[PDB]
């Protein structure tokens, strides 16, 4: 008697996101999907019965096929802000709400025009660090750890601009070695070749 | 109008006791105790109908307890805490299962249960100002910020922007990385960017501020490494503008 | 919240014929609530060796038990069951009848 | 014959002795042939009867999480009621719940029955249709919203409709030895003469199934209801029934008064007069 | 076989 969700998906915005949520050894009556963010806290979403098939609401459309033993959870026109883990969760008689694992989605904006570049920026007065910042990539890019043990890497990470329709994706490294330097920090990860290096 | 849950965070050293309080919807029978590990999603600890207990054989009664007495508000005690229960903690109350069956979860309640005390240190934080090699190539600028050296990980990140917190323009690293990422008692670290117009970085009456929440330790809990008590503060960093 | 008395009948499972192995049945029906006690009697002594039936209800709630032991009937022996519930002051005896 | 599978749960509180006692039985027409049992040692679901050993574990282990769903929805109910009906946790209460369905001589589905009770009176009951509720009391009302908005009428009815009566084809099928037999009854009539005025004439019907028999006294010819007794059917032990009637005449006037018996496992009905 | 259907009041 297992409930088994999918395993970190991930697609482009616009497309629809399917969540799928398989369970054996019961018999529901109801099913439940909800949204947890990091930092946190689920929140209800949809509840289907398992008379009923296919309910939706906004862009969201959840199924519940009873003979299956398996519920489908769409996101349609997916957004960014869409990205979180999502959960499935069951009503066994009496009163019993047994809960799935995450499924993780993040949502990939649409990077309109690319700008790859890595910046240099200027040191803080009160830190030691050198910190160089890769951003304006399209999500095809993938950034990767750094292979020193002293040169950090944080994952790329989107960025709504709201006030002028803008999304943008950003990848910070920092170290404070003296033969550190931003030209090559990011030379672990396969940049896009047109990647711009300013000059001093 | 939401479901309370403390304390946001709580740290306690091996062999402790801490206590979550919750209070739930008003007029919700149904209130449950979940435990979320990690990764993966919430398993039931005790689940209370009004003052009475509906499922609790999940609960391991070496350790935990939790009443509900008035069937209203509950509490949920760890005696004593294991290093395996650090976890968030949740509290979340239902009406009756069906066509308005679901459930009301509060914020959770993170704990976090330590070896020994002597690798609690607050975060350090700095930021960093916008390229100006950049500001001329697009027409944006983007501000960094870095939170170095803390454990555990009880870290809140904001920006604020001419004194009111921002939202539009920000990302933050949605996990930590440590400074020794094979070391057990490792210390953690945080980025995050903000990002503006060149024209706004570029107006020196606009002040700049990134501002990091630690949670940390309670009055309660003794320092005595003579270097400064670890306890739940705000640690900033600012700038102001630059033509 | 109703209590209704108990519907005693104390019988043997085959025509009863002395000598000749049985068994004794005293069979309690139509009280309420379940909570009851039953023993079986030969001449005045209480049997010990007395197994019962599971506790089920009627259309109308009433509870039935069948409590049973194995006897062989003498000439000179008296059977009865004796019943006590919460519906009674003082706990009732049946006797046992053959031809009823 | 027509057949029915039901099953009768019962659960009484005990204050102070810790959880309330939980029994629960299952019959197939008036044989049974599960039973539970919550002071019992096995905390399991046991069979009562050889035709349903024959199930392997995967069902025993299904009645036994079943029963012990029953189980603690009862305990929690008692509290429910308890405070529905604003009482004290001093006394002991009783709930009670039955189910089950019907068949016809075809097998096929007839009426099915869901019904809930507290205390020894009715509480809420599904209604002869199974789409929905008759709630016998204000308190009722809470549960009947409850379970309005759960649809629960509308699942009972899918197992009462569906799944209860295949298992009843099912456990006829597997026990047609013993579930689809007629014993008839071995009937005679006895003569206690009472005083030198009036007689008991006495009519028995020993060792049958099923139990619905039909016992009746007619003066010449015609009903005969005055003056007479009739005992409860009762269980012989041996999984068969006995029952008898009683009616109290004049001296001489005995030829007058026949007995009348009607069994499923009779032709035409016995008549019975005194010799 | 009994049913699974079981709710609480």
């Amino acid at each position: 008697k297992i409930e088994q969700n999918s395993e970190a998906l991930n697609i482009q915005e616009g497309k629809t996101a399917t969540l799928t949520c398989n369970y054996t050894n019961y018999s529901p009556a109801y099913l439940q999907w909800y949204r947890q963010d990091p930092g946190r806290g689920p929140v209800f979403l949809l509840l289907i019965r398992e008379n009923e098939k296919e309910k939706r609401k906004e862009r969201l459309k959840v199924t519940f096929d009873t003979t299956l033993k398996q519920s489908l959870f769409h996101i349609t026109a997916s957004q960014p802000a869409d990205s979180a883990t999502y959960l499935c969760a069951l009503d066994i008689y009496p009163h019993d709400m047994r809960f799935g694992a995450g499924t993780r989605l993040t949502v990939k904006p649409n990077i309109q025009n690319p700008d790859p570049a890595v910046y240099q920026l200027r040191d803080s007065k009160s830190s030691d660090k050198s910190v160089c910042l890769f951003t304006d990539f399209d999500s095809q890019t993938n950034v990767s750890q750094s292979k020193d043990s002293d040169v950090y890497i944080t994952d790329k990470c989107v960025l709504d601009m709201r006030s002028m329709d803008f999304k943008s994706n950003s990848a910070v490294a920092w170290s404070n070695k003296s033969d550190f330097a931003c030209a090559n920090a990011f030379n672990n990860s396969i940049i896009p070749e047109d990647t711009f290096f300013p000059s001093p | 109008a939401g479901v309370a849950q403390s304390p946001r965070y709580k740290i306690i050293e091996k062999r402790q006791s801490v206590a979550f309080w919750c209070n739930p919807i008003s007029g919700h029978a149904t209130l449950y105790w979940y435990q979320q590990i990690l990764g993966q999603g919430p398993k039931l600890l005790i689940q209370f109908q009004n003052n009475g207990v509906v499922d609790d054989s999940q609960l391991p009664k070496d350790r935990f307890s939790a009443e509900r007495l008035k069937g209203v508000d509950s509490t949920l005690k760890i005696q004593p805490a294991k290093l395996e229960d650090s976890a968030v903690y949740l509290c979340a109350s239902s009406l009756d299962p069906g066509d308005t069956g679901e459930l009301f979860f509060g914020e959770g309640s993170r704990l976090t249960v330590l070896e020994d005390l002597k690798n609690v240190f607050p975060p350090e934080v700095a930021v960093f100002e916008p390229s100006e090699a950049e500001i001329s190539h697009t027409q944006k600028a983007t501000l960094v910020c870095l939170a170095t050296g803390f454990y555990p990980d009880h870290v809140e990140l904001s920006w604020w922007v001419n004194g009111k917190e921002v939202h539009s323009g920000v990302c933050t690293d949605p996990q930590p990385l440590k400074e020794q990422p094979a070391l057990n008692d490792s210390r953690y670290a945080l980025s995050s960017r903000l990002r503006v117009s060149a024209t706004f970085w570029q107006n020196p009456r606009n002040h700049f501020r990134c501002q990091v929440q630690f949670y940390g330790l309670s009055e309660n809990d003794e320092w005595t490494q003579d270097r400064a008590k670890p306890v739940t503060q705000i640690v900033s960093a600012e700038a102001w503008g630059r033509a | 919240m109703i209590q209704r008395t108990p519907k005693i009948q104390v019988y043997s499972r085959h025509p009863a014929e002395n000598g000749k192995s049985n068994f004794l049945n005293c069979y309690v029906s139509g009280f309420h609530p379940s909570d009851i006690e039953v023993d079986l009697l030969k001449n005045g002594e209480r049997i010990e060796k007395v197994e019962h039936s599971d506790l089920s209800f009627s259309k109308d709630w009433s509870f039935y038990l069948l409590y049973y032991t194995e006897f062989t009937p003498t000439e000179k022996d008296e059977y009865a069951c004796r019943v006590n519930h919460v519906t009674l002051s003082q706990p009732k005896i049946v006797k046992w009848d053959r031809d009823m | 014959g027509s057949h029915s599978m039901r099953y009768f749960f019962t659960s009484v509180s005990r204050p102070g002795r810790g959880e309330p006692r939980f029994i629960a039985v299952g019959y197939v027409d008036d044989t049974q042939f599960v039973r539970f049992d919550s002071d019992a040692a096995s905390q399991r679901m046991e069979p009562r009867a050889p035709w349903i050993e024959q199930e392997g574990p995967e069902y025993w282990d299904g009645e036994t999480r079943k029963v012990k769903a029953h189980s603690q929805t009862h305990r929690v109910d008692l509290g429910t009621l308890r405070g529905y009906y604003n009482q004290s946790e001093a006394g002991s209460h009783t709930v009670q719940r039955m189910y089950g369905c019907d068949v016809g001589s075809d097998w096929r589905f007839l009426r099915g029955y869901h019904q809930y009770a507290y205390d020894g009176k009715d509480y809420i009951a599904l209604k002869e249709d199974l789409r929905s509720w008759t709630a016998a009391d204000m308190a009722a009302q809470t549960t009947k919203h409850k379970w309005e908005a759960a649809h629960v009428a509308e699942q009972l009815r899918a197992y009462l409709e569906g799944t209860c009566v295949e298992w009843l084809r099912r456990y006829l099928e597997n026990g047609k030895e013993t579930l689809q037999r007629t014993d008839a009854p071995k009937t005679h009539m006895t003569h206690h003469a009472v005083s030198d005025h009036e007689a008991t004439l006495r009519c028995w019907a020993l060792s049958f199934y099923p139990a619905e028999i039909t016992l009746t006294w007619q003066r010449d010819g015609e009903d005969q209801t005055q003056d007479t007794e009739l005992v409860e059917t009762r269980p012989a032990g041996d999984g068969t029934f006995q029952k008898w009637a009683a009616v109290v005449v004049p001296s001489g006037q005995e030829q007058r008064y026949t007995c009348h018996v009607q069994h499923e496992g009779l032709p035409k009905p016995l008549t019975l007069r005194w010799e | 076989h009994m049913t699974e259907v079981v709710r609480h009041c």
